[PDB]
RNA sequence: AAUUGAAGAGUUUGAUCAUGGCUCAGAUUGAACGCUGGCGGCAGGCCUAACACAUGCAAGUCGAACGGUAACAGGAAUUCGCUGACGAGUGGCGGACGGGUGAGUAAUGUCUGGGAAACUGCCUGAUGGAGGGGGAUAACUACUGGAAACGGUAGCUAAUACCGCAUAACGUCGCAAGACCAAAGAGGGGGCCUCUUGCCAUCGGAUGUGCCCAGAUGGGAUUAGCUAGUAGGUGGGGUAACGGCUCACCUAGGCGACGAUCCCUAGCUGGUCUGAGAGGAUGACCAGCCACACUGGAACUGAGACACGGUCCAGACUCCUACGGGAGGCAGCAGUGGGGAAUAUUGCACAAUGGGCGCAAGCCUGAUGCAGCCAUGCCGCGUGUAUGAAGAAGGCCUUCGGGUUGUAAAGUACUUUCAGCGGGGAGGAAGGGAGUAAAGUUAAUACCUUUGCUCAUUGACGUUACCCGCAGAAGAAGCACCGGCUAACUCCGUGCCAGCAGCCGCGGUAAUACGGAGGGUGCAAGCGUUAAUCGGAAUUACUGGGCGUAAAGCGCACGCAGGCGGUUUGUUAAGUCAGAUGUGAAAUCCCCGGGCUCAACCUGGGAACUGCAUCUGAUACUGGCAAGCUUGA
């Protein structure tokens, strides 16, 4: 970089690259636990699952980590998904 | 960008006049007005229809004193004008302002109107005008700079005018050095020797 | 109303789609001569009921697949 | 965002304003979304020097178009006749 | 008012008419070259190497988010962030704009007209919120690695940095019941109040962006077959969003002589040049769109980038190194080398317009405004005016009489633009800053906001434009051509030589054609030449041509696709016609005007954009559908 205000915004980038790739990796392990009991076909745990995922979904998109829109694919997914179960 | 040689060889090879001198005179006691210039003067031109029609549109250059360039602009504006080409060609040279100057009596000659003009002894409507190729519009005054009142030669020229043919769509005073330019010149206030059709057909060769 | 086409079907061996030809009458750009155009659409044929010949009936839509944004509103004439 | 402001025109040392509605981000005299008067700083007298729309600057400010500084003072200055 | 528009000539023959090519006169240009060159205005200026680049500059800003104190400046006494402020640091916003280039791209793009399954910082409207906590970290301090670039270890600290908890409905998911999600303070003043500004949620507006469809947009058939995520379907995943976008499975499709695939060339448009028009050619400057940023590839951050002056990897080149390792990217502005027939200054200023940040003052701005260089183009002006026969000299010609140069010069009268010198002197300036008084607010004459008034100020250009004065014709003309086309003729030199030439042709001892001269013609601060486009060329003919013998009827048929279709009625309304509406950016062109002394140039308003779509009508003709008829078969 050639420029000071260049250099900066490498240097916080990056930073917020760490930040981002930390909550991203969290919120897929837990939208992978909801496909995971889905899979076994367990109502009871796929329900349970679903629900520490939903709060977690909702504050990443107010967050601006996902869009709102995103949020609302996987809980639609994963729902439809839950209620076949039976 | 002016023409400045001998002023009789022009009318001398077109064959007449040009008012290119003041008037004192007899155009034929300064030249042999009838014999072309040059060595070869003397011959008898066999024309070609191309050269009576190059012929009559520099005869018409040499009375006004325009050059190529800017009469091919006139005939351009001349055609895009509603009406006859050839009679919008003429009103427009008539309404340059050293034309107008020399009509109203204030220069002997045109080269002499224009160097008032260029000089900075003329105004028009109240403004000092030192274009000669300005556009002199109806009822516009032109009139001599209170300077430039005391000049011989606007005395000299003044007396001259009178010895020739008054125009009738200006309206000169003498005595206070203006006139008003009342309306464009109609075809028939101009010159009948003066073939502008011929112009008009040799700008479509 | 609804911007609509009207065309005549030439193919209909996709599931659930079907191609039909358009046809335009313009005036040649240059001779002026009136020359007839043809324009081939990929059409979502729903329930599968237009055959091959069949003068049929379509609108635009949102896409559908690769090649398909018109869908089937009727069938005007059967073959 | 959406601004109302002068192109400049006209020759040099002979400027002559257009006044536009545009995207600020856009060049000075590239892309705008509509003309909306015009503003000539040397004009001579008797000639109008000044055009405003003013309903159409006014129905653009009620959009949330901001006005340039110059063209504010343009719009007092017609406003008092 | 806005379609006032159309020329031919030469050359085949002993001669003719026709056919037919070749050649010329015109307009034009980002031009170049040769000769020549006074001034000004407005514009234009690497077309080649998307070749390589020395040096400087082209992106910062905010202390009114935060801890702070390196300054220097005050306040306090070498000490104190106490104040004005401010280096480095954290944080916000900008850096995705502005600017450059045309490599790639033949439809992925562009143009025109439609469309649905989307997001959108700053700006704007509405309704509600803005509670209560926590753990860090740079800076800094100590030690330490390295030649450097760049790091390591430990400890401390702040926030509008970060993260829970609370709050949760016109929001998200769900048929429902229900479940679930946010946030930040700062600043001015005051007998905690108040105002200003910011923060969060949802729903709108506006703007921007992503996506889909139809028609249009180069050449080649001595490229005819192409395609397996290929075409469609189902389900999962994915995206802001539809979608083979992706994966699994099923079907076996999809494209193509209305030119697929392959090959060559190419940024597209508004427009520009030419043309009477129809067309043909073209895409520099200006404006819209796209693509690219040393080469290949990738993502990260972010409202927005797969990012010109950001990151990572690889590569070629250049450079530094202590040999371990590091650095760089002018197709930003200026500039250098190189290539080339050829294209400019390492300038001034943020005064104006506009952009970034800021409450503002302001700071930044090679955008921009200007200046420098170049006749590159367009336009204007000057280089004197009047007089002057001795028809002088001198030149050239001469049948020796003279003719011509030529009123030309000299002479004699005059004027003084421009250049030169001196003096005066607009406009581009709007504003902002201090004051004030009033009104709005508030508990408050405070702050703030608004509107007036007052006072001092702000121009790079710049010795501005422009005006006045002084002096003296004083400082200022060239280039091509003169046999015919084609305006303009003689002598001398040369003798198929030297040479000219666009063509016809010229030159062999009386050359208007070579070379010089005198005279003349055409343009003129230019004139010629070369290159290139259209024209003339009705010589690709749609407008607007031909085929017995000039080039040209397949050796003759049958026949699919295609083109075309006798006559009557009805119906339809696709073609066609009429009207309306929307759109067809601005500039350009055209018309009527306006402003620079004029013009070029700038500019107001119209017309035009000959198209597309939709709606409503008309029904003669063409088409579709139905029913016939008999003259074609
Ligand atoms: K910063
Ligand atoms: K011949
Ligand atoms: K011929
Ligand atoms: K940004
Ligand atoms: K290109
Ligand atoms: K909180
Ligand atoms: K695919
Ligand atoms: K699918
Ligand atoms: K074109
Ligand atoms: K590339
Ligand atoms: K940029
Ligand atoms: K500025
Ligand atoms: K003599
Ligand atoms: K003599
Ligand atoms: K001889
Ligand atoms: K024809
Ligand atoms: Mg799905
Ligand atoms: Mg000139
Ligand atoms: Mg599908
Ligand atoms: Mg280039
Ligand atoms: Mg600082
Ligand atoms: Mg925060
Ligand atoms: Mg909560
Ligand atoms: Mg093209
Ligand atoms: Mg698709
Ligand atoms: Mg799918
Ligand atoms: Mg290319
Ligand atoms: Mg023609
Ligand atoms: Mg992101
Ligand atoms: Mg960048
Ligand atoms: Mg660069
Ligand atoms: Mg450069
Ligand atoms: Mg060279
Ligand atoms: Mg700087
Ligand atoms: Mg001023
Ligand atoms: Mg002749
Ligand atoms: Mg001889
Ligand atoms: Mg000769
Ligand atoms: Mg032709
Ligand atoms: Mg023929
Ligand atoms: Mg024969
Ligand atoms: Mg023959
Ligand atoms: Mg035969
Ligand atoms: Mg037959
Ligand atoms: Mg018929
Ligand atoms: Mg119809
Ligand atoms: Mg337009
Ligand atoms: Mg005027
Ligand atoms: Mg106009
Ligand atoms: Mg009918
Ligand atoms: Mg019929």
């Amino acid at each position: 970089a050639n420029i000071k205000s260049a250099k900066k915004r490498a240097i916080q980038s990056e930073k917020a690259r760490k930040h981002n790739a930390s909550r991203r990796s969290m919120m897929r392990t837990f939208i992978k636990k909801v496909y995971a009991a889905i899979e076994a076909g367990d109502k009871a745990a796929a329900q349970k699952a679903f629900n520490e995922m939903q709060p977690i979904v909702d504050r990443q998109a107010a967050k601006g980590l996902i869009h709102k829109n995103k949020a609302a694919r996987h809980k639609a997914n994963l729902t439809a998904q839950i209620n076949k179960l039976a | 960008a002016r023409y400045l040689g001998p002023k009789l060889k022009l009318s001398r090879r077109e064959g007449t006049d040009l008012f290119l001198k003041s008037g004192v005179r007899a155009i034929d006691t300064k030249c042999k007005i009838e014999q072309a210039p040059g060595q070869h003067g003397a011959r008898k031109p066999r024309l070609s229809d191309y050269g009576v029609q190059l012929r009559e549109k520099q005869k018409v250059r040499r009375i006004y004193g325009v050059l190529e360039r800017q009469f091919r602009n006139y005939y351009k504006e001349a055609a895009r004008l509603k009406g006859n080409t050839g009679e919008n060609l003429l009103a427009l040279l008539e309404g340059r302002l050293d034309n107008v100057v020399y009509r109203m009596g204030f220069g002997a000659t045109r080269a002499e109107a224009r160097q008032l003009v260029s000089h900075k002894a003329i105004m028009v409507n109240g403004r000092v005008v030192n274009i000669a190729s300005y556009q002199v519009s109806p009822n516009d005054v032109v009139s001599i700079r209170e300077k430039a009142k005391k000049q011989s030669r606007v005395k000299a020229a003044l007396e001259l005018a009178e010895q020739r043919e008054k125009p009738t769509w200006l309206e000169v005073d003498a005595g206070k050095m203006e006139g008003t330019f009342k309306r464009k010149p109609e075809r028939s206030d101009l010159s009948a020797d003066i073939n502008e059709h011929l112009i008009v057909e040799l700008y479509s060769k | 109303k609804i911007r609509t086409l009207q065309g005549r079907v030439v193919s209909d061996k996709m599931e659930k789609s079907i191609v039909v030809a358009i046809e335009r009458f313009v005036k040649h750009p240059i001779y002026g001569k009136f020359i007839k155009r043809t324009t081939k659409l990929h059409v979502h044929d729903e329930n599968n009921e237009c055959g091959i010949g069949d003068v049929v009936e379509i609108r635009e839509c949102r896409p559908l697949s690769k090649t398909k944004s018109w869908t089937l509103v009727r069938v005007v004439e059967k073959a | 965002m959406v601004t109302i402001r002068l192109a400049r025109h006209g020759a040099k040392k002979r400027p002559f304003y257009q006044v536009v509605v545009a995207d600020s981000r856009n060049a000075r005299n590239g892309r705008f979304i509509e003309r909306v008067g015009f503003f000539n700083p040397i004009a001579s007298e008797k000639e109008e020097g000044t055009r405003l729309d003013l309903d159409r600057i006014a129905h653009w400010v009620g959009q949330g178009a901001t006005i340039s500084d110059r063209v504010a003072a343009l719009i007092k200055e017609v406003n008092k006749a």
